[PDB]
């Protein structure tokens, strides 16, 4: 009683009912390094200007 | 300080918007008025300074130099009026522009609260002088002279810049007040020795130091009269002013490092005074006399005692005035005889008696006759040197004797004796020349009445 699969059926993406657990770390990665501080604030004018040599602004 | 800087800047559009035959009158009048305004900087304090702003400050060392700089421009214009007669209006305006730019740079240099700003203006003064020398000089050597006057200067000044920025990378500032208040001793190290040399050599070359004085005779001889006046009166004093400012960070290393320069100056004053005795050119003799006087000023600054500093300030002012007068007298002779050879035109007393009186008074002030400010500075420096070491008196007295000898030799050769027979184009002295001579000499004899105005901040 076997019916031959039609064109376009064996190439389908199907779902699998499995009871095997999903690997939590399949890549065996290390812990990612901590990011840079990402400072935030509200801008204020540069103190006493550019402070480059004799320039007062 | 802007109440002096802005009018000096306005001198330029006024010069360039003037009539073709009003440039000299307008320039002279407004430069005299600027001098009169600048005369009010002389009201100095016994305390710190006249700190106008973050950029400019005045001091009783800076104020006499500023007033002399402002006073020199009208005299330079009066001296230049004669030999620029046959030249186009645009070129005369350019010449006056060069003089005005030189005054502006000198004024900003002498106040210059910042050391880098001081360096920038102190090197910006180089360009107008070089253009004046190499454009409106007469002989073919002027170009060569200009080259010397350029490269010597830069050969000294390029290391200084490096040193300067290095200091600000360590101290954090180059403001003179902060430097003075936060000064610290220099340890005896090779790095500190080379920092000392980089700080000193730039100002030493423009005094000039005896071994480094080759550029001065060329530059002063080949320059026009205004160029010679500004070179001898103000530009030579930039080195002394810079040393007086910068020696505050060089202690106690100055005690050891001063010896070669002290020996060079003490022997070179004798050498240059002796050179003056055998000179066939008036301008070269006056230039070598300037070298001797600046050698004495170098000794005074290196000793770094209160009397040394007062004498050096007084001598700088007096030498500026006297050398400008001497160059003007030489140029009055030259514009008649066109030779600049001292032995050629002789016995000019019998033909120009008032000019002979001017020659006599100029020689007397160069000779350091008391109670002139020339002798005030001379004696203060000599006493400080005697306290430094009693053996300096031999060299100092020998220098005094040779100075008197060559001054009176210069007077006798040109004014006394018999007139040269074949020279018949010696015209009577103009009112312009006599006025120029009086405007040189009355300030000296009038400053001898109030010496504290030119004795500096340690008075
Ligand atoms: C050349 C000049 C041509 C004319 C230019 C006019 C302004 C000149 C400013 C130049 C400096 C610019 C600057 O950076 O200023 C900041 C700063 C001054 O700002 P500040 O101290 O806050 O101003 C004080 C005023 O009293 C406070 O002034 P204020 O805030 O009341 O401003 C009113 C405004 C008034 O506006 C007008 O009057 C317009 C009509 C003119 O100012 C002016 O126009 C008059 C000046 O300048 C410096 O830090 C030092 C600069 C030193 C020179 C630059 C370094 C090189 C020196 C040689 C250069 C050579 C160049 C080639 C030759
Ligand atoms: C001594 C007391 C005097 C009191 C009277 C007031 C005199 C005021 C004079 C002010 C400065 C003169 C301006 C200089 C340019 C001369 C103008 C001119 O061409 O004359 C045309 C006029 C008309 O003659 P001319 O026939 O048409 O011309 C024909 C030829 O020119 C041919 O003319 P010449 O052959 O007759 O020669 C012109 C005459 C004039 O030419 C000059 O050589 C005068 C400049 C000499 C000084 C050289 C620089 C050395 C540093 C001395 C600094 C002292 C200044 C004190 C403060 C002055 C304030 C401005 O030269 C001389 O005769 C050689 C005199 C050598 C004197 C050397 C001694 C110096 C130290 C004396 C003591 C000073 C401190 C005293 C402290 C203790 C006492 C309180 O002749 C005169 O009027 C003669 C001028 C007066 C003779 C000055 C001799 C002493 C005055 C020293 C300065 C003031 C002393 C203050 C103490 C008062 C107490
Ligand atoms: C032709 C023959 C002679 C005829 C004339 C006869 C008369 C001669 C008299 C004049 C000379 C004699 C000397 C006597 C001096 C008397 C006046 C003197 O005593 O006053 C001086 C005063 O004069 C000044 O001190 C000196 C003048 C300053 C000179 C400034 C130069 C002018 C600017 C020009 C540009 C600068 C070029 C140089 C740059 C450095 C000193 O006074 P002082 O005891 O102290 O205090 C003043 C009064 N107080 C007490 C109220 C304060
Ligand atoms: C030419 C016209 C004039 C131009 C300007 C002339 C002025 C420049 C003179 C330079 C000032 C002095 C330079 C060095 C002074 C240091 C003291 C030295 O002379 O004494 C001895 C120094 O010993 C020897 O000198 C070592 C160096 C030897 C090599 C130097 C070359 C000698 C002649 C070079 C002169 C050429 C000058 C021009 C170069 C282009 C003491 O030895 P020591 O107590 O243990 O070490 C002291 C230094 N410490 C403490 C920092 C460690
Ligand atoms: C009229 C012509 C004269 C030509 C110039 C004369 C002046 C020469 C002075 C030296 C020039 C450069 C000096 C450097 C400027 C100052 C900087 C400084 O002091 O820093 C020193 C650096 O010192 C140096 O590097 C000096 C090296 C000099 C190399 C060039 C030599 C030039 C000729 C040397 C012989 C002649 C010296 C005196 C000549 C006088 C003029 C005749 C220490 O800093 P650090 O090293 O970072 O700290 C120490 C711990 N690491």
């Amino acid at each position: 009683g076997w019916v031959r699969p039609d064109l376009g059926e064996l190439s389908k993406v199907t779902k699998v009912k499995t009871d095997r657990p999903l690997p939590e770390n399949p890549y065996h990665s290390r812990a990612r390094p901590e990011p840079n501080p990402e400072a935030e604030g509200d801008l204020k004018p540069a103190k006493h200007g550019s402070r480059l040599f004799f320039w007062t602004m | 300080m802007l109440k002096i800087i802005i009018p000096t800047t306005m001198l330029l559009p006024m010069t360039w918007m003037s009539k073709h035959n009003m440039i000299w009158i307008n320039a002279t009048v407004h430069s005299l008025l600027i001098s009169l305004i600048s005369l009010s900087l002389l009201n100095q304090l016994g305390e710190n300074s006249l700190n106008f702003s973050l950029t400019f400050f005045s001091d009783s060392l800076s104020a006499p130099l500023l007033v002399l700089t402002t006073w020199l421009l009208p005299l330079m214009l009066m001296a230049s009026q004669s030999h620029l007669s046959k030249e186009t209006t645009t070129r005369k305006k350019l010449y006056i522009t060069m003089l005005i730019l030189l005054q502006l740079f000198l004024i900003m240099t002498f106040t210059a609260t910042e050391l880098i700003l001081f360096y920038i203006l102190f090197e910006a003064t180089l360009v107008p002088t070089l253009i004046i020398i190499t454009r409106w000089g007469n002989q073919t050597e002027r170009l060569n002279a200009g080259l010397y006057f350029l490269f010597y200067t830069l050969a000294g000044s390029l290391p200084l810049l490096v040193a300067l920025v290095y200091i600000q990378n360590t101290t954090g500032s180059l403001n003179f007040l902060i430097i003075h208040y936060w000064s610290h001793p220099l340890s005896n190290s090779w790095s500190n020795i080379f920092m000392w040399l980089a700080c000193i050599m730039a100002f030493m070359v423009k005094m000039p130091l005896y071994g480094l004085h080759l550029w001065l005779p060329k530059a002063h001889v080949e320059a026009p009269i205004a160029g010679s006046m500004v070179l001898a009166a103000v530009l030579l004093k930039l080195g002394g002013y810079g040393m007086m400012r910068i020696t505050t960070i060089l202690n106690p290393l100055t005690n050891y490092m001063a010896y070669p320069f002290l020996m060079l100056s003490m022997w070179g004053m004798i050498m240059t005074s002796s050179i003056c005795l055998r000179q066939t050119d008036l301008k070269s003799l006056i230039a070598y006399s300037s070298v001797s006087h600046m050698a004495l000023v170098i000794v005074a600054i290196m000793i770094q005692t209160p009397w040394s500093f007062m004498g050096a300030t007084a001598l700088m002012i007096a030498h500026g005035l006297t050398s400008s007068m001497l160059f003007c007298l030489a140029n009055t002779n030259y514009e008649r005889v066109h030779s600049r050879t001292m032995i050629l035109a002789r016995g000019l007393q019998t033909l120009l008696p008032l000019m002979a009186t001017w020659w006599l008074v100029a020689s007397l002030t160069n000779l350091a006759l008391p109670p002139s400010i020339n002798l005030i500075g001379e004696l203060f420096i000599i006493t400080a040197s005697f306290s430094w070491s009693n053996i300096t008196i031999i060299l100092m007295g020998m220098n005094m004797m040779i100075t008197a000898l060559y001054s009176l030799y210069m007077l006798i050769t040109t004014q006394r004796g018999k007139y040269t027979h074949h020279i018949n184009n010696i015209k009577p002295s103009f009112t312009r020349e006599n006025a120029l001579m009086a405007l040189h000499i009355l300030p000296l004899l009038l400053l001898t009445l109030n010496p504290k105005m030119i004795l500096g901040p340690l008075y």
